[PDB]
C-alpha cells in the first residue's frame, strides 16, 4: 500500500501540515536509531538519537519563522 | 540504572508483553566431567555485609580467578572453571565461619542493611560490632585500598551523612558493648 | 581511533571485542589482502543480529515438525507471566504455587 | 494565478442574463441597450440592476461611474477593466 | 472463607494502597480550596466559609457535589469530546506527576533515575490541555486566554526547568528521592535562597496563580478558557489547577527544605524510641512523622500561595515575558555556571551513592 | 556631561557604574556568572594551601594485579 | 493483545479525514503519544521522557502559530471521501505490517547473558554525557554553533526592523 | 489572636499527607517482610512459636543493574525477590532453576504501522525489495553447505 | 549619577523584593486581628429611629 504513495493522502492540505509530516518522518528515523542502539547496547547510537532530536528541533524553528514572516507579509498594510 | 535489557527481569509485565518475553528454564545439569560445587546460598543483604571479609580471606583466589579471565583471551567461561570453584568454596567458608563464630553480630548487620536500603552509612553501629568480632575470632580486617588507613569512611568518628531512622537492635547492642567491653 | 559499541555503563559491550579484532586484522601490515579478515567480519555481524543462529533454529524447528516430534517434549520449559515464577516451578523444597510479589521490590 | 480570465463575450452574455431577471421592457439586450430608454428603468430600478450586476461579477461600481453609466456596454467595459480575483489564503496557492 | 479471604486481600492489597494514595492527595486538594478561602478571609478581616458543615469542613464537598449536579452546556450531546478533552488532559498530567513524589524513603509509586525528567515532562503536557479549549472557538474570551496561556508557558518553562536542573546538578542525580536524601546535613534553601524564590515565582506562573493570573483574570477575561465551561468540565479543570498548587508546594518542600526529612533529628529519634520496631505500629507512626514533616513544609507554601494572592496585584503578561527573559534567565544561567566552579575548586564534584 | 553615557575605554570605572545603576539585570547576572570560572582559576591555590585532591575512584572494572598468575597456588581443590 | 495496533488504526483513520489545520496538529500529538508510550516500555525509558520534554514544548509553539493563520478556508470547504472507501484503504494497509523480510530475525527470540564485571553501574544518560562531552565534544560545540545560528536566523527573518 | 477556625482546613490537609504516608510506609514494609519468610503461604501467614521477633525489610530505592541481578538470584533462593537467607550453601534446586528471558527484537509497532512514519527510501527497500534478503540468505545457505566438507 | 542610594543597595532591594515582603508582612498582621463579621440572622446590624422600611 506504500508503493501507490498512500501517505500523500494522509497529509493535510495546509502548509503547516507539510511541516507536521516532516517532523513525523524525521521522528521515525530517530525511533529506528533508538531501536538499534538499545538492542546493540550501544550508547553511540543513543548519542546519534539525541543529536537527531536537537537538530530536528532547530529545523522546525527556522521553518516556522519563514512561515510566520510569509503570513506577515500578506497582512502587512497595518494602516489602522 | 533501570534500563530494560534482554538479560534480566524488566521493569513491568507490559515490557514483557511488548517483548513477548519467555522466562526459559533448563532441566539439564552440568556434565559429569566438570566436578560439582556447592553454590553460595547467601542473599543480597548477607553478601553485602560480608563483602570485605570475603575479599580479605579470598584475595589470592579472587585475583587468580580474575587473572585467569584476562589471560584466557576470550575463553574465560570455559577455561577458568577450575579457578571459579576455588572462589566459590573459599567464599562459602567465610559465610560458614560467620555462622559459627559471629552469628549474632553477622545477623545484626545485614538485617540492619535490609532495614536501611542496604546502605553502609546507615549501619555503622552494627558494622563496628561485627568488625570487632570478626577480627577477634578470624583475624580478618576490613580494609579499603587506595587511601590512608586513618582516612577510611567506615572508621570516621563524625560522618556528615547519618541514618535518618535509628535501628533499635543496633542501638541496644552498641550500648551493651560500650559499658561492658570498655569499662 | 574513535570508540564504537560502548555499553550502557561506559565500557565495551558484548560485540566490541568482535569489532576490535576486525580493526586489528584490517590495520595489520603483515596481511596482503583483506581476505583473512573476512571470517572476523562475519562474527561481528553475527554478534549483533544472530541471523545465522536464528536460521539454524528455524531448521531445527522445521525438521522436528516433519518427524512428528512434539515441541513440548524436546523444547525448554518456560513461563510467560513473571508473577507465576512460583517456588514450585523454581524447585524449592517447600515450594508453593502461589504467585510471587512483583509489584514493589 | 491572480489574473482576470474574463472575455467581452462572456461578460456580455452574463450581463444579459442578469438583466432578463427583472421587469425590463425588452429582452433583446446588447452593448448599445440603454437602461433609461430601452429597458425603461427609473432611478431605483437602475440601481437595483447595477447592484445585481455587482453580485454576478464580484465588482463594485464607484459612485461617479454608477451615477453616469448609460448603456450596457459601459457596464461590460467597467467589468473587464476592474475585475480581479479575490486573494486566496497562503495554502490555496503554494501547496 | 478465611483462607480464601486472607489471600484475596493480599491479591488486592496494592490496589488499596493506590486508592489510599489517591484519596490522600484528593483530601489535601479538596481542603486547599477551603483553606485558601479561610486564609484570605482573615487577612481581609472576613471569616471565610464556616456555614457548610461544622465550621465549614464540608465546604469542598458541597462545591463539588453541586457542580456535579449541573447541566453540561455544549452545542450537541455528541460534542462531549470538545469540552472534555481539555480538562481531562490537564487532570491526567498533574495526577501522573504525583507518582514520583516520595512521602518517605522509597515510598513513591514510580521510582527511577529519571524521575526529575518525568516530573517536568508530565507537567508540560498539562499546558496542552488548556490550549485545547480554544479549538477554533466562537467565544472571544476563550480565545484571548489561549494566547495568554501560551505566552506564560514561554516565560516560566525555561526558568523553571533550569532551576530544577541546578539542584539535580548539585546532587548529580535526576532521582527525586536521591535529591531528598542529599539534604540531610544542609537544606538547599540556605545555599540556593535565590533559586527558591525563582522556583516559587515560576511555580506561580506555571499554575496561573496571582500575581500571574492573566489566564483567568476576572476583570480582564471574565473567566478565561473556563468562561464556556460548566458542571464536570469546570470541576476537572478546577481540580487540576489546585492539584498543581499542592504539587508545586510539595516540590518546593522537596527541592529546598529536605522533603520528608525531620526538622530536628533529636526529636525524631525520641518519638520513634517510644515504639517497638518489631511491631507494625512503629512503621505506621514513622510514615505519619515523615509525611507530617513533608505536610508541614508543603502546607507553608500552600499558605504562601494564598498569602501572595491576598497581598499583591496582578501583573500584565507582557511584563511577565520581559521579567523572565531579561531577569530570571540571566540569573539562573549565571548560577548554572557558578555552581560547578565552586564544586570543582574544592574537589567536591557530586556522585551518586 | 552630568548624565552622559561613559566611554568604556576612557572611564572603565564610570562605565561599569552606568550599567550597575541602569541595567541591574545585566551587571549582576554577569558578576555571578564570572565567579564560576574565577573560582576555577583559584583551584591551584586550594591544592597547595588547604588540602589535596582525593584518590581517583576504582570505576574501571575489577582491579587486576599487574603480575603473572601464581602457579604455586592451591587449596579448596576438588 | 497488542493494543498499540488499535491506537495506530484510530490515528490512521483520522489522518485521512483530517480537514482543518487544528486537526493536523492534533494528529501530531496523537503520533508522539504512541511513540513515547511504546518507548517507555520495551526499549528506552530515557528517550520516552526526552521526547515528552522537547516535543511538547514544540507543539505549543506550533499551536500558537495556527491561531494567527487560520482564514476560514477549511470551515466551509467540502470533502467527499466515503466511509466504505476509507475503511477499504485502511484494511489493505493493515494486511502488510512486516517492515522486514528476514523471517528468522522476526520469529526466533534471543537472550543475553548478564555479567557482574560492571561493578560501577550508572544510567545510560551519564554514559551519553561522558562520551558527548569528552569523545564527541566537537559535535556538542557545533550543535551550540547551530543553535546560535538559529537565534540569529529567527530574528532576521521575523523582525520588521 | 490566633484564629483556630482558619487552621482547621490545614489540620485536615496535614492528616491527608499522614494518611498516605501511614498506609504506604506500613503496608509496603509489611508485604515485603511477609514474603521474605518462606516459599509457601503456611510460613508467610502463620508465625511459629520458636520464631524470634519479626525484623522488617523497608522498600528499596535507587537501584541499578546489579540490584536487578540480585533480585532474580534471591528469587531462585527464597521464592521472593527480596528474600532473606545467610546460608553458606545453597540448595540443589538453585543449580538448575536459572531464569533466562527470551524475547523478540522487532521494531516498534508505530514504526511499521503509522500511516506516515513508516515511509522512507530505505524502509521501502527493506519491505518491498529482495536485494538485501537474497544476498543475506547466501550466508545462511553457506552454513549448511560447509558441514560435510 | 545623582542617585542617593548605591547601585548595590538599589539592586539588593530590587532582587530581594524589599517592598513585596513588606506588603506580605502587613497582610499577615490582619490575620491575627479580630474580623468584622456579624452572624446574621442571629445578630443584627445597627439601626436608628429614623430608619425607613416597611410601611
Ligand atoms: C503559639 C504561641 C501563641 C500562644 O500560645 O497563645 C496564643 C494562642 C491563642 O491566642 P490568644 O491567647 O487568645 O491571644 C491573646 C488574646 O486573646 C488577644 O491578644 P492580641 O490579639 O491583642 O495579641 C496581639 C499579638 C498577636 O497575638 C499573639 O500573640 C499570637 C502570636 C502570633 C504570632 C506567631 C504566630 O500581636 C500581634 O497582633 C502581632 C502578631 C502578628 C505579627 C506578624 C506575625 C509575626 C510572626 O494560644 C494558642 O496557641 C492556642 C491556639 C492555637 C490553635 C489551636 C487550635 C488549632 C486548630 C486545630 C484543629 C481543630
Ligand atoms: C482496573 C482494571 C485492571 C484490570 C487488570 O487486569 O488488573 C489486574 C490486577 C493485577 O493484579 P495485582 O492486584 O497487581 O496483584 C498483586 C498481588 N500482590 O489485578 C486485578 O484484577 C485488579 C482488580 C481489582 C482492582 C479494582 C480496584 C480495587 C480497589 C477498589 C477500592
Ligand atoms: C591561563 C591560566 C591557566 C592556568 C591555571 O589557571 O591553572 C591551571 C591548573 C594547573 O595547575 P595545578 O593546579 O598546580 O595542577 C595540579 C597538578 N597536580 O589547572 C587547574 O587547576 C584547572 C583550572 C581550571 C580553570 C581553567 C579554565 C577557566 C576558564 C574556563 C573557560
Ligand atoms: C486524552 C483524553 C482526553 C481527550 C480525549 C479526546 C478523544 C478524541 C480523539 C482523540 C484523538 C485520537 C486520534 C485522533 C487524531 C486527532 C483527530 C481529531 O481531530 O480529533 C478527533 C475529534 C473527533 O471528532 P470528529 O468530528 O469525528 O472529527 C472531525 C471530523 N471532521 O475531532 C476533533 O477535532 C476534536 C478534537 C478535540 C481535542 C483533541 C485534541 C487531541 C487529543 C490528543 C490526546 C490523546 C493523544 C492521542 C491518543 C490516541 C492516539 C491514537
Ligand atoms: C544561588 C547561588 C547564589 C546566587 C547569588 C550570588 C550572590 C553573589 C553576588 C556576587 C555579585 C555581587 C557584585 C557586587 C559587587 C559589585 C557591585 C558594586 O560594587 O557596585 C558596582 C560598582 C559601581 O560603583 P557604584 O555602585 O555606582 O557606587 C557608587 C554609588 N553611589 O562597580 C565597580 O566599581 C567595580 C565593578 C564590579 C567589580 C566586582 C564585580
Ligand atoms: C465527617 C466530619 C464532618 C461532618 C459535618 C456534618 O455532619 O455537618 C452537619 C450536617 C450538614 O448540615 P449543615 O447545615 O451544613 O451543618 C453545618 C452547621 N453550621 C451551618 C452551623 C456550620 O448536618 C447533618 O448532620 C445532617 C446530615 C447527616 C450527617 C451527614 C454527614 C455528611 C456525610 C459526609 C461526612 C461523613
Ligand atoms: C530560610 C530559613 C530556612 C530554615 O529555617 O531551614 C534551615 C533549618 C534546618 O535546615 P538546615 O540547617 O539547612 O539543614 C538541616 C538541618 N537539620 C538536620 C537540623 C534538619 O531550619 C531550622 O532549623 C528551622
Ligand atoms: C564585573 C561584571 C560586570 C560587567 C558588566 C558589563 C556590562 C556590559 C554592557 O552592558 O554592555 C553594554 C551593551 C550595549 O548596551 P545597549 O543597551 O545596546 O547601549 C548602551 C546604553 N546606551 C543606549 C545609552 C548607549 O550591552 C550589551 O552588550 C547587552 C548584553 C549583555 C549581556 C546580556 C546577557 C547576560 C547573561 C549573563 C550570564 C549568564
Ligand atoms: C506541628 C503541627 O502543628 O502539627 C500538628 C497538626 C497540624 O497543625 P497545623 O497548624 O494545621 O499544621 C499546618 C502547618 N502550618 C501552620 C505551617 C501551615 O495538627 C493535627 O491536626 C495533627
Ligand atoms: C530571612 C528569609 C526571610 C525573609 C527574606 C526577605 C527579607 C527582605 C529582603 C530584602 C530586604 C531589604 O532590601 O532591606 C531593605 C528594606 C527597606 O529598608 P531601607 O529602605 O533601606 O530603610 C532605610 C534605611 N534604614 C534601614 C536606616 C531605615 O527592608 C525591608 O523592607 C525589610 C522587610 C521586613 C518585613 C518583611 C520581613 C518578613 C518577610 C515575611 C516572612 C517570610
Ligand atoms: C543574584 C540574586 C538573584 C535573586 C533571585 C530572585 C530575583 C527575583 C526577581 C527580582 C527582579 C524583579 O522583581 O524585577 C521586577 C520586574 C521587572 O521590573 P522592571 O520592568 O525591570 O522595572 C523595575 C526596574 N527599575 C526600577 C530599574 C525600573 O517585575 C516585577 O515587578 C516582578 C514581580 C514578581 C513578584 C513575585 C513575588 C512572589 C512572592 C515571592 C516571595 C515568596
Amino acid at each position: 500500500m506504500d508503493l501507490i504513495l498512500l501517505m500523500l493522502v494522509a497529509v493535510g492540505l495546509n502548509i503547516i501540515d507539510i511541516y507536521i509530516m516532516i517532523e513525523i518522518l524525521i521522528m521515525g528515523c530517530t525511533v529506528n536509531t533508538i531501536y538499534s542502539a538499545s538492542l546493540d547496547n550501544d550508547m553511540i547510537g543513543l548519542i546519534y538519537s539525541l543529536i537527531q532530536i536537537i537538530i530536528a528541533g532547530v529545523e522546525s524553528a527556522i521553518g516556522l519563522s519563514i512561515l510566520v514572516n510569509y503570513n506577515r507579509i500578506r497582512n502587512s498594510e497595518e494602516i489602522e | 540504572s533501570s534500563t530494560h535489557t534482554n538479560d534480566s527481569l524488566n521493569s513491568s509485565n507490559y515490557v514483557d508483553k511488548l517483548k513477548d518475553t519467555h522466562f526459559v528454564f533448563e532441566n539439564d545439569k552440568l556434565p559429569s566431567e566438570i566436578p560439582d560445587v556447592e553454590e553460595v546460598g547467601a542473599t543480597t543483604a548477607p553478601l553485602l555485609s560480608a563483602a570485605y571479609f570475603i575479599g580479605a580471606k579470598c584475595q589470592d583466589y579472587n585475583d587468580d580467578f580474575m587473572l585467569c579471565q584476562k589471560e584466557a583471551k576470550g575463553n574465560g567461561p570455559i577455561d577458568c572453571l577450575k579457578e571459579g570453584r576455588r572462589v566459590t568454596r573459599c567464599a562459602s567458608g567465610v559465610l560458614k565461619d560467620l555462622n559459627t563464630h559471629c552469628s549474632d553480630e553477622f545477623r545484626l548487620h545485614w538485617q540492619c542493611l535490609s532495614f536501611s536500603n542496604l546502605e553502609y552509612k546507615n549501619c555503622r553501629k552494627a558494622e563496628s560490632l561485627l568488625n570487632k568480632c570478626v577480627f577477634e575470632k578470624m583475624n580478618l580486617v576490613k580494609k579499603i585500598p587506595g587511601i590512608p588507613e586513618d582516612r577510611q569512611i567506615h572508621l570516621k568518628q563524625n560522618p556528615v551523612l547519618k541514618p535518618v531512622a535509628l535501628h533499635q537492635d543496633s542501638e541496644v547492642a552498641f550500648k551493651k558493648a560500650q559499658n561492658e567491653n570498655s569499662i | 581511533a574513535p570508540l564504537q559499541q560502548v555499553g550502557r555503563h561506559g565500557g565495551p559491550n558484548k560485540c566490541f571485542g568482535e569489532f576490535q579484532r576486525v580493526v586489528e586484522c584490517m590495520t595489520n601490515a603483515k596481511h596482503d589482502s583483506y581476505e583473512p579478515c573476512n571470517n572476523l567480519k562475519n562474527d561481528y555481524l553475527e554478534c549483533r543480529k544472530h541471523k545465522v543462529e536464528r536460521y539454524k533454529a528455524f531448521l531445527m524447528q522445521k525438521h522436528a515438525e516433519e518427524l512428528g516430534k512434539d515441541p513440548e517434549e524436546i523444547g525448554a520449559p518456560f513461563v510467560r507471566k513473571r508473577r507465576f515464577l512460583t517456588s514450585k516451578t523454581l524447585g524449592l523444597v517447600d515450594g508453593d504455587d502461589y504467585e510471587i510479589g512483583v509489584e514493589k521490590i | 494565478q491572480s489574473a482576470s480570465t474574463l472575455t467581452k463575450e462572456d461578460v456580455l452574455t452574463r450581463s444579459v442574463s442578469v438583466l432578463r431577471g427583472f421587469e425590463v421592457k425588452t429582452k433583446d439586450i446588447d452593448l448599445q441597450t440603454t437602461f433609461v430608454q430601452d429597458l425603461g428603468m427609473d432611478s431605483l430600478d437602475l440601481n437595483d440592476a447595477l447592484v445585481a450586476l455587482e453580485e454576478e461579477f464580484d465588482v463594485v461600481f464607484d459612485d461617479k461611474t454608477a451615477n453616469e453609466i448609460k448603456t450596457v456596454g459601459e457596464v461590460v467595459d467597467f467589468v473587464l477593466a476592474n475585475y480581479l480575483p479575490t486573494e486566496q489564503s497562503i495554502n490555496h496557492t503554494i501547496r | 472463607m478465611l483462607n480464601n479471604l486472607f489471600d484475596f486481600i493480599e491479591y488486592i492489597e496494592y490496589w488499596l494502597i493506590i486508592v489510599a494514595f489517591v484519596a490522600s492527595v484528593l483530601i489535601v486538594v479538596a481542603y486547599l480550596t477551603v483553606a485558601e478561602r479561610k486564609t484570605m478571609g482573615y487577612m481581609q478581616r472576613r471569616l471565610g466559609p464556616n456555614a457548610v458543615g461544622y465550621y465549614g469542613v464540608l465546604m469542598a464537598v458541597a462545591d463539588a457535589l453541586k457542580l456535579l449536579s449541573k447541566e453540561i452546556v455544549l452545542p450537541h450531546n455528541g460534542d462531549i469530546i470538545y469540552v472534555m478533552s481539555g480538562p481531562l488532559i490537564s487532570l491526567f498530567s498533574v495526577l501522573l506527576s504525583w507518582a514520583v513524589i516520595p512521602f518517605g524513603p522509597g515510598l513513591s509509586l514510580l521510582d527511577s533515575e529519571y524521575s526529575i525528567i518525568y516530573l517536568l515532562a508530565s507537567g508540560s503536557i498539562g499546558v496542552f490541555g488548556t490550549v485545547i479549549v480554544g479549538w477554533m472557538s466562537n467565544s472571544k474570551y476563550t480565545v484571548l486566554a489561549t494566547v495568554r496561556t501560551t505566552a506564560q508557558l514561554i516565560s516560566y518553562e525555561l526558568v523553571l526547568t533550569t532551576v530544577v536542573f541546578i539542584i539535580a546538578l548539585i546532587v548529580s542525580s535526576l532521582n527525586i528521592n536521591v535529591i531528598i536524601e542529599s539534604q540531610y546535613n544542609i537544606w538547599y534553601i540556605i545555599p540556593f535562597f535565590p533559586l527558591c524564590l525563582i522556583f516559587f515565582i515560576s511555580a506561580l506562573a506555571e499554575t496561573a496563580r496571582p500575581p500571574f493570573d492573566n489566564v483567568e483574570a476576572e476583570s480582564e477575561l471574565v473567566s478565561g478558557h473556563m468562561t464556556e465551561l460548566s458542571a464536570s468540565p469546570f470541576v476537572i479543570f478546577f481540580l487540576s489547577e489546585y492539584c498543581s498548587m499542592v504539587l508545586m508546594s510539595t516540590l518546593t518542600a522537596i527541592f529546598f527544605f529536605g522533603g520528608y526529612l525531620p526538622f530536628s533529628n533529636t526529636i525524631h529519634h525520641l518519638i520513634l524510641n517510644l515504639f517497638d520496631q518489631h511491631s507494625i505500629y512503629y512503621f505506621i507512626i514513622e510514615g505519619i512523622l515523615l509525611s507530617g514533616y513533608l505536610a508541614i513544609k508543603a502546607n507553608f507554601f500552600m499558605f504562601s500561595f494564598v498569602w501572595i494572592r491576598a497581598a499583591a496585584p496582578r501583573l500584565r503578561y507582557d511584563l511577565l515575558i520581559l521579567f523572565c527573559w531579561y531577569v530570571l534567565l540571566p540569573i539562573v544561567f549565571a548560577i548554572v555556571v557558578f555552581a560547578p566552579g565552586i564544586l570543582y575548586c574544592f574537589d567536591a564534584l557530586p556522585v551518586i551513592i | 556631561a552630568i548624565g552622559d553615557y561613559p566611554v568604556y575605554y576612557k572611564q572603565p570605572i564610570r562605565w561599569l557604574s552606568y550599567h550597575a545603576h541602569t541595567r541591574p539585570h545585566v551587571f549582576y547576572a554577569i558578576a555571578v556568572a564570572a565567579l564560576g570560572p574565577v573560582f576555577m582559576m583559584a583551584t591551584p591555590l586550594r591544592r597547595k594551601f588547604l588540602y589535596d585532591d582525593h584518590e581517583p575512584l576504582p570505576a574501571n572494572g575489577y582491579p587486576l594485579p599487574n603480575r603473572s598468575r601464581d602457579k604455586t597456588l592451591t587449596g579448596y581443590d576438588d | 493483545m497488542n493494543l498499540e495496533i488499535l491506537d495506530l488504526s484510530i490515528l490512521g483513520f483520522y489522518s485521512l479525514i483530517s480537514s482543518n489545520s487544528f486537526e493536523s496538529i492534533a494528529i501530531l500529538v496523537a503520533t508522539i503519544m504512541p511513540v513515547i508510550t511504546e518507548l517507555w516500555y520495551n526499549y528506552s525509558q530515557l528517550f520516552a521522557l526526552l521526547y515528552t520534554l522537547i516535543y511538547v514544548g514544540a507543539v505549543v509553539i506550533l499551536f500558537v502559530f495556527i491561531l494567527s493563520v487560520i482564514n476560514e478556508k477549511e470551515e466551509y470547504e467540502y470533502e467527499y471521501s466515503g466511509l466504505f472507501i476509507l475503511i477499504l484503504v485502511l484494511l489493505l494497509d493493515d494486511l502488510d505490517d512486516n517492515e522486514s523480510n528476514d523471517n528468522d530475525y522476526n520469529n526466533v527470540y534471543i537472550t543475553d547473558y548478564a555479567d557482574w564485571f560492571n561493578n560501577y553501574n550508572e544510567s545510560d544518560l551519564s554514559v551519553i554525557g561522558n562520551l558527548l562531552f569528552t569523545e564527541y565534544a566537537l559535535l556538542l560545540l557545533i550543535i551550540s554553533f547551530i543553535l546560535l545560528m538559529s537565534i540569529i536566523g529567527l530574528i532576521l527573518i521575523v523582525k520588521k526592523d | 489572636m490566633i484564629p483556630f477556625e482558619a487552621l482547621i482546613p490545614y489540620a485536615i490537609m496535614f492528616a491527608g499527607f499522614c494518611l498516605g504516608g501511614g498506609v504506604m510506609n506500613s503496608a509496603i514494609t509489611a508485604d515485603i517482610t511477609k514474603r521474605a519468610r518462606g516459599p509457601n503461604q503456611e510460613i508467610k501467614r502463620n508465625v511459629g512459636e520458636d520464631e524470634g521477633p519479626r525484623n522488617y525489610t523497608k522498600p528499596r530505592y535507587n537501584t541499578d543493574q546489579w540490584d536487578k541481578y540480585f533480585a532474580v538470584r534471591d528469587l531462585r533462593l527464597t521464592g521472593s525477590l527480596r528474600g532473606q537467607s545467610d546460608n553458606a550453601v545453597a540448595e540443589e534446586s538453585f543449580k538448575t532453576n536459572s531464569i533466562q528471558p527470551y524475547s523478540n527484537t522487532r521494531r516498534p509497532w508505530v514504526l511499521r504501522r503509522h500511516i506516515i512514519m513508516k515511509n522512507s527510501p530505505t524502509k521501502w527497500a527493506r519491505k518491498y525489495s529482495s536485494r538485501r534478503d537474497e544476498r543475506e540468505q547466501e550466508i545462511k545457505d553457506d552454513y549448511i553447505r560447509g558441514m560435510g566438507e | 549619577e545623582e542617585s542617593s542610594e548605591s547601585a548595590l543597595s538599589k539592586a539588593t532591594k530590587w532582587y530581594l523584593l524589599s517592598e513585596i515582603f513588606r506588603g506580605l508582612y502587613i497582610t499577615l498582621e490582619m490575620y491575627f486581628r479580630a474580623p468584622y463579621t456579624i452572624y446574621y440572622p442571629f445578630e443584627k446590624g445597627p439601626v436608628s429611629p429614623r430608619f425607613r422600611g416597611e410601611h
